[PDB]
């Protein structure tokens, strides 16, 4: 039965659900490379962990290439539509919209990556065809698999939202929540499927899947229209490096804010040197916590998509600004006003953005 | 948000990161079609001005750190997770557990993880010690009264020099991790 860790003298594979990391370890059994089992992954979680990820969003894939020894990044975060405005999240009166409510409407929806991202990616480092790959995941939403607790949950748990639009006839079969156990099948994301696995990425960004999509959108209050479909293509990052303990960490840049904070966060705490101290002590989980407070307000100051704005990252790095930072942390006191520093002193250039708070 | 990784006979290493930002995203689905669509631009700030204001053909700030760390030049661990802003934690935490206090890496993915942004945003998981909770809410923290899972550490381990592989899927979710033997 399925295991959380395992051993391989060939390759491994790890997933948060069973059927997938059976689609992707069935692939590299059957001799392709991690790229086309990612691929199949992608396609298999899309259908048995629906509400996690899918080709309704996006992600950032890194891959280290055996052959080139080259590490890239496919970056397919969504985009806004051209319709879209800084204000749109603000009510009459210019007070956001409360978030849960903010959260269903049609302006939220982005331009999705996801098909495009596998697309580029297969083309890349591909040696299974998108039909090869896509095909085991065909038949788990066509004929369905057994849901756990875990999406019945899930169900339950967001069954308002899901009851506002099509996605009741799937999840909410009569009007109730399927349960634990019951069939999960998911008859128009097959046709879909089949409709990639035939015409191509095409199917989505262009045709029909696009105008209903668009249109939907629309229906629900956003701006999306075909062309914005037609405009999309997701973006080859470089991962952002860094030194570490003897070993060099290649992570995510912006439009995401994770791999400059890991690191950021790396750099600070190192002036405390956390294993002198044991795991569970007070004193290393009080200077996470003041470390944290220090990033997630750089964060909040001067993360954003690098395209639109200024990211000062060799500044957030930089050696004299992290001992700034290191500075401000001690061991017997907290900082009740956490706040982000001024990376701009240790780089080029300002920010082309001011600081605004946020509800 | 799901966070997966897989490494092959050759040499490549994928970390994936990839979401439809909440559960179920919008909750919309394309009628006819059963593509439920994310609501990933509510990740935009609401008011705008600032670095993350929401802007025609702007992506909004991600915090999914897909990883890959190497020693020699060759990839030996990769890292990811789910969890909003928590997944800058989440990865820094299995990083922190595997290489400085040296844990094995299922060791270290489970390792209770704390989580704050700021002073009034704390999160903990079960397993840290409750007298440390009390010492530290009684310094000006604000943990809360009880614990909440963070994260969700998918991982493989890569040893070149035995050759072999290691996967882990973290306990907070029915994950599995699969070696390829042949
Ligand atoms: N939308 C978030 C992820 C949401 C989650 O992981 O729950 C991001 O891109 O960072």
């Amino acid at each position: 039965e399925y295991k959380q860790v395992d051993v391989g003298k060939d390759g491994m594979v790890a997933t948060a659900h069973p059927l997938a990391s059976e689609i992707g370890a069935d692939v590299l059994k059957k001799g392709g490379n991690a790229i086309d089992a990612a691929v199949a992954i992608q396609f298999a979680l899309n259908v048995t962990e629906p509400m996690m990820s899918g080709i309704g969003g996006g992600g950032f894939m890194m891959v280290y290439d055996g052959k080139t020894k080259d590490t890239t990044i496919i970056d397919s975060r969504e985009r806004a539509p051209a319709g879209a405005t800084p204000d749109m999240f603000l009510d009459e009166n210019g007070k956001a919209i409360p978030f849960s409510e903010r959260v269903t409407k049609g302006t939220a929806v982005g331009v999705p990556g996801t098909l495009k991202g596998l697309e580029e990616a297969l083309d890349k480092w591909g040696t299974r065809s998108m039909k090869q790959l896509i095909t085991p995941s065909i038949k788990l939403a066509e004929k369905g698999f057994p849901i756990d607790s875990v999406l019945a949950e899930a169900i339950s748990d967001y069954q308002e939202k899901l009851s506002r639009t099509a996605a009741k006839d799937v999840f909410l079969p009569n009007g109730e929540p399927l349960k634990e156990g019951d069939t999960l099948i998911q008859k128009d994301l097959a046709k879909t499927f089949k409709l990639i696995r035939s015409k191509g990425t095409d199917a989505f960004y262009k045709g029909k899947f696009a105008k209903t999509l668009s249109d939907t959108v629309q229906d629900f209050g956003g701006s999306m229209t075909e062309k914005d479909l037609e405009n999309y293509d997701i973006t080859i990052d470089e991962p952002i490096w860094g030194d570490y303990q003897g070993y060099q960490i290649a992570t995510t840049p912006p439009p995401s804010s994770g791999g400059i904070f890991l690191l950021q966060m790396l750099k600070i705490l190192d002036h405390f040197n956390l294993s002198q101290y044991d795991v569970r002590s007070w004193e290393k989980y009080q200077l996470l916590a003041e470390t944290m407070h220090l990033s997630y307000a750089d964060r909040a100051s001067y993360a954003g998509d690098p395209e639109f704005v200024n990211v000062p990252l060799k500044g957030l790095l930089h050696p004299d600004y992290i001992k700034e930072r290191q500075q401000l942390i001690n061991l017997d006191q907290v900082n009740k006003k956490p706040k982000a520093g001024d990376p701009w002193k240790y780089q080029e250039g300002s920010a082309n953005y001011k600081q605004v708070e946020q509800p | 948000t799901t966070h997966f990784t897989v490494a092959d006979r050759w040499g490549n290493v994928v970390s994936y990161t990839t979401t439809i930002e909440q559960l179920f995203g919008t909750g919309i689905m394309v009628p006819d079609y059963g593509v439920i669509l994310n609501n990933e631009l509510t990740d935009f700030d609401a008011i705008p001005g600032g670095a993350n204001e929401v802007q025609p053909n702007k992506r909004p700030l991600s915090s999914m750190t897909p990883t890959i760390l190497f020693k020699d030049d060759k990839p030996v661990l990769t890292v990811g997770s789910p969890g909003g802003a928590t997944i800058i934690s989440s990865v820094l935490q299995t990083i922190l557990y595997h290489i400085e206090y040296g844990m094995e890496l299922k060791a270290a993915v489970e390792e209770p993880r704390i989580y704050t942004n700021s002073m009034s945003s704390y999160r903990y998981e079960d397993g840290v010690p409750k007298d440390v909770l009390s010492k530290l809410n009684g310094m000006g923290h604000k943990f809360g009264t009880s614990p909440v899972d963070i994260g969700n550490v998918q991982s493989i381990s890569i040893d070149h020099e035995n050759g072999t592989f290691k996967g882990v899927a973290d306990s907070s979710r029915n994950g599995a991790a699969i070696g390829i033997n042949l």
